[PDB]
């Protein structure tokens, strides 16, 4: 039965409406509810049996629900309005479903791209038998990012380890990712990149072994 | 002021088991449907389990069915979870969730607690490997330098990172950790000095890991 649908992002310019939509078959003939959840908080209700609105919640929320598709409108969005939104039913099956959520973004700060800075294993951890490559992305915004590695130019899946984004303190975003290796295997290509890429364009950092 | 506040989260190994329990206050305790909902660190929400008002009806997500019992206490205002045969994929912030009403139709959550950590991992307690991450070349003379710590294979978190005994703060990212395959944590921290400075000044980063009773210092060097 029960997967609900929810785009991962959208993005609204303050005081234009955002639309939040949330699909699944017939999801018309269920009560639809939605929450709000800011980082490092729990989710709040805004709207539940698909339209009514909880005392507290501003008029700004409003909620529908027809056929394959429920949708959580905001009017008039403002800054504060900035969260993740899940939408969530309940059906005798599944009993209490929720969609994957949608993070919103009221366009905020202006886009900054990453900074690497891209680390050889060290002498220590090589007398050690192991090495590992650090790769530190920083001061970035909005907060995603793809990151990838190569052997020479040859692609790596094998040995790779990548945080997710994580809020700074300046309102950026930073992640790392490591790679280890065996010391033969960090002797046995000429050379290694960590290649980010945040929402547009692609970085790279490289070393070689010495 | 409908309050619910959750407790007896903490790590534990898979095989093993967890009770939680959730006060609840403001409300009348009695006459809802009461649930648990679960958050994976940077993952959406996932319902666990509910039990009606009367105690005659319980509910439990397929994932979790078998391996946890939910209970409540109407007469302290209590919600227990009790979670045997743990799996490291049980990992998440335990919510406890009040219904918009009584029955099972009705346990769409309205009001959440602010939820309890569950860890669940085999990992053994283990202080970290610390390296230096010398200051290569990137900038400049006359510029800016990154130099580093990579601390490495340690559990369970945290670990705290000063450089030269806390003296030196300005200038310092030290980043969250990465959760290996290995299920062993690592992170890095950096600093940003003059470039002028390498060689004449000098750089330690202290490693601080209370579960493994570990205090590493490591000085790092062009």
């Amino acid at each position: 039965s029960y997967e609900l649908t929810q785009p991962p992002s959208v993005s609204v310019a303050p005081g234009q409406t955002a639309r939040i939509s949330c699909s699944g078959d017939n999801i018309g003939g269920t009560f639809v509810s939605w929450y709000q959840q800011k980082p490092g908080q729990a989710p709040v209700l805004v709207i539940y049996d698909d339209n009514d609105r909880p005392s507290g919640i501003p008029e700004r929320f409003s909620g529908s629900n027809s056929g394959n598709t429920a949708t959580l409108t905001i009017s008039g969005t403002q800054a504060e309005d900035e969260a993740d939104y899940y939408c969530g039913t309940w059906d005798m099956v599944t009993n209490n479903v929720f969609g994957g959520g949608t993070k919103l973004t009221v366009l905020g700060q202006p886009k900054a791209a990453p900074s690497v800075t891209l680390f050889p294993p060290s002498s220590e951890e090589l007398q050690a038998n192991k090495a590992t490559l650090v790769c530190l992305i920083s001061d970035f915004y909005p907060g995603a990012v793809t990151v990838a590695w190569k052997a020479d130019s040859s692609p790596v899946k094998a040995g790779v380890e990548t945080t997710t984004p994580s809020k700074q303190s300046n309102n950026k975003y930073a992640a790392s990712s490591y790679l280890s290796l065996t010391p033969e295997q960090w002797k046995s290509h000429r050379s290694y990149s960590c290649q980010v890429t945040h929402e547009g364009s692609t970085v790279e950092k490289t070393v070689a072994p010495t | 002021q409908v309050q619910l506040v959750e407790s007896g989260g903490g790590l534990v190994q898979p095989g093993g088991s967890l009770r939680l329990s959730c006060a609840a206050s403001g409300f009348t305790f009695n006459s809802y449907w009461i649930n648990w909902v679960r958050q994976a660190p940077g993952k959406g929400l996932e319902w666990v389990s509910g039990i009606a008002y009367d105690s005659s009806n319980t509910l439990y997500a397929d994932s979790v069915k078998g391996r946890f019992t939910i209970s409540r206490d109407n007469s302290k205002n209590t919600l227990y979870l009790q979670m045997n045969s743990l799996r490291a994929e049980d990992t998440a912030v335990y919510y406890c969730a009040r219904g918009l009403g009584a029955f099972h139709w009705d346990m769409q959550p309205d009001y959440w607690g602010q939820g309890t950590l569950v860890t669940v991992s085999s990992a053994s307690t283990k202080g970290p490997s610390v390296f230096p991450l010398a200051p290569s070349s990137k900038s400049t003379s006359g510029g800016t330098a990154a130099l580093g710590c990579l601390v490495k294979d340690y559990f369970p978190e945290p670990v705290t990172v000063s450089w030269n005994s806390g003296a030196l703060t300005s200038g310092v990212h030290t980043f969250p950790a990465v959760l290996q395959s290995s299920g062993l944590y690592s992170l890095s921290s950096v600093v940003t000095v003059p470039s002028s400075s390498l060689g004449t000044q000098t750089y330690i980063c202290n490693v601080n890991h209370k579960p493994s009773n570990t205090k590493v210092d490591k000085k790092v060097e062009p």
